């Protein structure tokens, strides 16, 4: 496809990076709750969750 | 959103064929066949289009 | 000739001649102080003159120091388009002898309009002779101390810095070091630290290569040109040339042309280009007749006779014939149609020697009133005007890439390279690439190959009979990553 000066550029993040911002997601709301994204992260039991 | 750019990409391929009221789709054979003067009214269609 | 006396600039555009070693020397004598030039050994006759110039005073002294030099005469000479550009600059100095570093801009002195060609030339210097030396032409020159740089111009792109006195002040490279682009490709000298794209590289080319089809025979030109007998143009004769190298620069010799034109093809790339399908329509017409054969023109031998495509790619080649065509009462061999219900369409014959019918009354050899036969003779003579005269006309339509090659030019193959991104031919097919061992197979007919795109990527050679592929090697761009011009230059 390159022949006719058709470059596809890669892109910044890598899937695994970005695997890791979603698992740091899914993470601080499984520990923290809501106060970790307005604050440093404070632990509390998922059944008072 | 993938089916677009890749179509999008086939239409920029397939104008590569096309003349424009021109006698021919290559370039060089232009300049293999004719001098330069007696060439440049195939050249600028080629250009426009 | 430029030459700066102890009077004046002197600027003599003659026809000199020069000596073997021509050059300029002074002479201290005892019975004055003034050093005046005794030794004029510079042109041995100025004859022929065509530009004689008068310049501003400028008095010298020519007492040899070895010290110190305190000025340079910086000039740039330039000849474009005839005109003679000089471009001086005066700047003192006082370092030992070596170009120093700063930043001067040099003023354009003069433009000496003469369009004369200039291809060599000679520096004018000059000589000390004086009563502390023998003041010979052995042991009496002397030189003093003197050094002088030559250096070629070549095309470059700088972008230069303006001040607020409208002066140059900066000159920044476009092409030096990746550097320079970028800070010219921003029209900037101010960078900051990022990625920033320059221009793209790609791959040269390294050879060029010719694997043309070998063919030892030579086309048939003996009866195509001059002969005792050619075509009507009633029924134009086609004949078929093919298996043969067809040259044009030999066929200057057979019969004198007079009507030497090509249509939609250079009349010096017919041996350029291997050829497809050479046909060759020969017929003789009258000498005013022919404007009318041309692609797309009307005519009566352009309706009711044969009438060229409008979209025709070929040459039209016709001469006068004086008397080989013509006769004392008249040629009437060859005739012509001049009434039609249907005009001719390109590459139609006519046969048929019915009456045309005009108006009610029927014809076709129902013979009567408004019954005319359109075939008439044309009549040649010699004592007719000579656009009244029989023009042999050689038509030549062929094709270009529409099957495999059959005619082809004189020029022969060269070796055979590979694996390298070399300019090749095949058959008249042109391009740059790798040539490379290919693994698909055609059919034995199929001799190229294309993809999606609709270019070739495998061909068939002519000589060797190996299926070989085409591989670019045009790719990729450059891009440059800069820390910021603050910091520093890497
Ligand atoms: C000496 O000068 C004459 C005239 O210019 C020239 O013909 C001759 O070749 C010169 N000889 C040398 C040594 O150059
Ligand atoms: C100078 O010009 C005249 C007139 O054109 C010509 O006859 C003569 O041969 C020239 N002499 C040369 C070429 O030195
Ligand atoms: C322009 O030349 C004048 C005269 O010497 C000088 O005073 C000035 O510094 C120069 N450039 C500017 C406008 O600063
Ligand atoms: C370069 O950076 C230093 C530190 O920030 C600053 O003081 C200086 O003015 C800068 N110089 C330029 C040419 O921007």
């Amino acid at each position: 496809q390159k022949f006719n000066g058709l470059t596809v550029l890669p892109p910044l993040l890598t899937d695994e990076m970005i695997a890791q911002y979603t698992s740091a997601l899914l993470a601080g709301t499984i520990t923290s709750g809501w106060t970790f994204g307005a604050g440093a992260a404070l632990q509390i039991p998922f059944a008072m969750q | 959103v993938v089916n677009q750019n890749a179509q999008a990409l086939n239409t920029l391929v397939k104008q590569l064929s096309s003349n424009f009221g021109a006698i021919s789709s290559v370039l060089n054979d232009i300049l293999s066949r004719l001098d330069p003067p007696e060439a440049e009214v195939q050249i600028d269609r080629l250009i426009t289009g | 000739l430029i030459v700066n006396n102890a009077t004046n600039v002197v600027i003599k555009v003659c026809e000199f001649q020069f000596c073997n070693d021509p050059f300029l020397g002074v002479y201290y004598h005892k019975n004055n102080k003034s050093w005046m030039e005794s030794e004029f050994r510079v042109y041995s006759s100025a004859n022929n003159c065509t530009f004689e110039y008068v310049s501003q005073p400028f008095l010298m002294d020519l007492e040899g120091k070895q010290g110190n030099f305190k000025n340079l005469r910086e000039f740039v000479f330039k000849n474009i388009d005839g005109y003679f550009k000089i471009y001086s600059k005066h700047t003192p100095i006082n370092l030992v002898r070596d170009l120093p570093q700063g930043f001067s801009a040099l003023e354009p002195l003069v433009d000496l309009p003469i369009g004369i060609n200039i291809t060599r030339f000679q520096t004018l210097l000059a000589l000390h002779r004086s009563y502390l030396t023998p003041g010979d032409s052995s042991s009496g020159w002397t030189a003093g101390a003197a050094a002088y740089y030559v250096g070629y111009l070549q095309p470059r792109t700088f972008l230069l810095k303006y001040n607020e006195n409208g002066t140059i002040t900066d000159a920044v490279d476009c092409a030096l070091d990746p550097l320079s682009e970028t800070k010219c490709t921003l029209k900037s000298f101010t960078v900051e630290k990022g990625i920033y794209q320059t221009s793209n590289f790609r791959v040269q080319p390294t050879e060029s290569i010719v694997r043309f089809p070998n063919i030892t025979n030579l086309c048939p030109f003996g009866e195509v040109f001059n002969a005792t007998r050619f075509a009507s143009v009633y029924a134009w004769n086609r004949k078929r040339i093919s298996n043969c190298v067809a040259d044009y620069s030999v066929l200057y010799n057979s019969a004198s042309f007079s009507t030497f034109k090509c249509y939609g093809v250079s009349p010096t790339k017919l041996n350029d280009l291997c050829f497809t399908n050479v046909y060759a329509d020969s017929f003789v017409i009258r000498g005013d007749e022919v404007r009318q054969i041309a692609p797309g023109q009307t005519g009566k031998i352009a309706d009711y006779n044969y009438k060229l495509p409008d979209d025709f790619t070929g040459c039209v080649i016709a001469w006068n014939s004086n008397n080989l065509d013509s006769k004392v009462g008249g040629n009437y061999n060859y005739l012509y149609r001049l009434f039609r219900k249907s005009n001719l369409k390109p590459f139609e014959r006519d046969i048929s020697t019915e009456i045309y019918q005009a108006g009610s009354t029927p014809c076709n050899g129902v013979e009567g009133f408004n019954c005319y036969f359109p075939l008439q003779s044309y009549g040649f003579q010699p004592t007719n005007g000579v656009g009244y005269q029989p023009y042999r006309v050689v038509v030549l339509s062929f094709e270009l890439l529409h099957a495999p090659a059959t005619v082809c030019g004189p020029k022969k193959s060269t070796n055979l390279v590979k694996n390298k991104c070399v300019n090749f031919n095949f058959n008249g097919l042109t391009g740059t690439g790798v040539l490379t061992e290919s693994n698909k197979k055609f059919l034995p007919f199929q001799q190229f190959g294309r993809d999606i795109a609709d270019t070739t990527d495998a061909v068939r050679d002519p000589q060797t009979l190996e299926i070989l592929d085409i591989t670019p090697c045009s790719f990729g761009g450059v891009s440059v990553i800069t820390p910021g011009t603050n910091t520093s230059n890497q």
